[PDB]
């Protein structure tokens, strides 16, 4: 069956704050594994 | 060994690059922040300066 | 919420202990989430009201 | 910043009075106990010198 790798991965040209969500995401992942 | 311990804190420019950090000195901003070192720890990593 | 609020209770303007207000305005601007480029833009301004 | 960090300790004479301690230098006794500084702490008060 026909298929194609349309793995869109857009990101802003300015990569300074774009990782700021990552800090909260890892702190959240730490809190989910820590309570559960 | 030095009598007075201290360190300076600078800010890097846009598009961070480790190779530029060891290749060029223009990546750093003109602004600087001297301060005195407090105490070394290196609890887990070997470089945990304050 | 981001940081704990007792540090605001430790340095209050009515205590007359803020001999250096610019450190308090810097501590309060530090709570902003803006890009380090935006902080450098705030640093580019020279006049205090600006 | 000084090469040798130190602080003195003197003893006050009878009938303590802070205004005379900051106004005149005669209230304190000539005897003194000089010593080098270790490390600042300031756990609760902003002035907890050892």
């Amino acid at each position: 069956m026909v298929e194609v790798e349309n793995v869109v991965h857009e990101d802003f040209q300015v990569t300074e704050e774009v990782k700021a969500l990552t800090a909260e995401i890892v702190k959240t992942i730490r809190d989910i594994i820590a309570l559960n | 060994r030095l009598a007075q311990p201290y360190v300076g804190v600078f800010l890097k420019r846009d598009d961070s690059n480790e190779s530029d950090v060891v290749e060029s000195l223009d990546e750093i901003y003109h602004t600087g922040t001297f301060a005195q070192i407090h105490e070394m720890q290196d609890l887990g990593d070997k470089l945990r300066m304050i | 919420p981001l940081y704990r609020e007792s540090v605001l209770q430790m340095m209050q303007a009515g205590q007359r202990v803020v001999d250096n207000p610019i450190y308090l305005s810097d501590m309060g601007a530090a709570l902003t989430g803006a890009e380090s480029h935006e902080l450098q833009d705030v640093l580019e301004e020279t006049n205090i009201p600006k």
